[PDB]
């Protein structure tokens, strides 16, 4: 590819090798999400400012009833929350799940009732909320 | 049918005016109920038909203009381009409106009003209608204000997050660039070292 | 009501461009990570072969 096996790389040759490699975005977002997560763990690349809304372990309420993936009501920013949930590196999850570790009250703050009602089904508690600051507590 | 809050102030008396409670037939050229009240007496009324062609030879308008003429005579004030007399013949319980154009005056249609007393109840109904429509308009006002400010804050938040994301895509691009560069540099260092090790016999 | 509609459309267009920029970031990160993964796989195979030949020595 032009990427040597002995002489080190720079920005220019890395970009040229990458572009020479075929454009590679066709798989499901979650498989490559896990791949990015694993590479960040192995290579200490979790330090990216983008690392908390696109790949792994965050919960939210994007629906008037959770476990009901079909209800949608205007009057809040559920769409914007979904649009954000695909950016930094925490997984799009707004369904009753057990293995999820992060629960975050959404911009639709009226669903604190729903958040807590399905929190009983959850094994993780809600934190006092604060990329990482719209209404969030992943710390 | 429909009541409308429109007071065509009668030149003959100020204590009575034709409020609009129009029960319009197939056309306003046809009869409909107009109730004018005093507080001491009330009067409904209907318009006699055919009163359209009387101006047809007079000013030579076109058909259907009588419908708009009647509607704007019923609504508050006179016609924007049609002269009307706003009064009431209490003696005969009758209303009339004018129509003049092209250098000659003429007499438009008229209301053959019918006297129905007890102005108290009809005035109560009219003022209740006023209060209720004010209340519904205020409710629409406050709802529109709420949704407007909600979309305002939504717009501000999405602007902020969009700016964050447009900076961040290139930020992570360059970060991943340098990260891959250094990782592959270390891989090449390992390859060089292993080559040197293999060089030995 | 007019202010409501104009702010609705402003929020909608900025959320749409937010969609566009977020998706562009996703695609760019996907490309970068995938191409780097392929290069790193080549590097690791080369390192493995070097280990094999050094063992054969």
């Amino acid at each position: 590819y032009g990427d040597s096996y002995f002489i080190d790389t720079d920005l220019n040759q890395l970009k040229e090798v990458f572009s020479g490699i075929k454009n590679s975005n066709e798989q499901t977002p979650e498989e490559m999400a896990s791949l990015i997560a694993d590479l960040e763990y192995r290579y200490s690349w979790d330090c990216s400012p983008l690392s908390m809304f696109r790949r792994h372990t965050v919960y939210l309420d994007s629906y008037a009833v959770i476990n009901d993936l079909s209800t949608k009501n205007e009057g809040t920013r559920l769409a914007i929350k979904a649009l954000e949930l695909r950016f930094h590196g925490a997984k799009v999850v707004s369904c009753l799940a057990e293995g999820v570790s992060h629960v975050i009250i959404g911009e639709d703050h009226s669903r604190v009732a729903d958040f807590k009602a399905f929190r009983r089904t959850f094994k993780r508690k809600f934190k006092i909320l604060k990329d990482k600051c719209e209404l969030q507590e992943e710390n | 049918m429909e009541r409308k809050i429109s007071r065509i102030h009668l030149v003959s008396e100020p204590s009575i005016t034709h409020f609009l409670q129009v029960s319009w037939e197939k056309t306003l050229e046809s009869g409909f109920v107009i109730t004018l009240t005093d507080g001491h007496s009330a009067w409904t009324g209907t318009v006699s038909e055919s009163e359209i062609s009387q101006e047809a030879d007079d000013m030579a308008m076109e058909k259907g203009k009588y419908v708009g003429e009647l509607r704007k005579a019923l609504l508050s004030g006179a016609g924007p381009a049609d002269v009307y007399t706003f009064n009431f013949s209490k003696e005969s319980c009758y209303f009339f409106f004018e129509k003049n154009l092209k250098d000659v005056s003429f007499r438009l249609g008229s209301f053959n009003l019918e006297k129905v007393e007890n102005p108290a109840e009809v005035i109560r109904e009219l003022i209740c209608y006023c209060l209720d429509t004010i209340a519904e308009n205020q409710a629409k006002n406050e709802h529109l204000q709420k949704e407007n400010e909600r979309l305002l804050r939504d717009w501000n938040d999405v602007q902020g997050r969009f700016e964050k994301c447009v900076s961040a895509k290139e930020a992570l691009e360059t970060d991943l660039y340098k990260r891959f560069i250094l990782v592959l540099n270390e891989k090449k260092t390992k390859i060089r070292s292993l080559h040197n090790k293999l060089l030995n016999a």
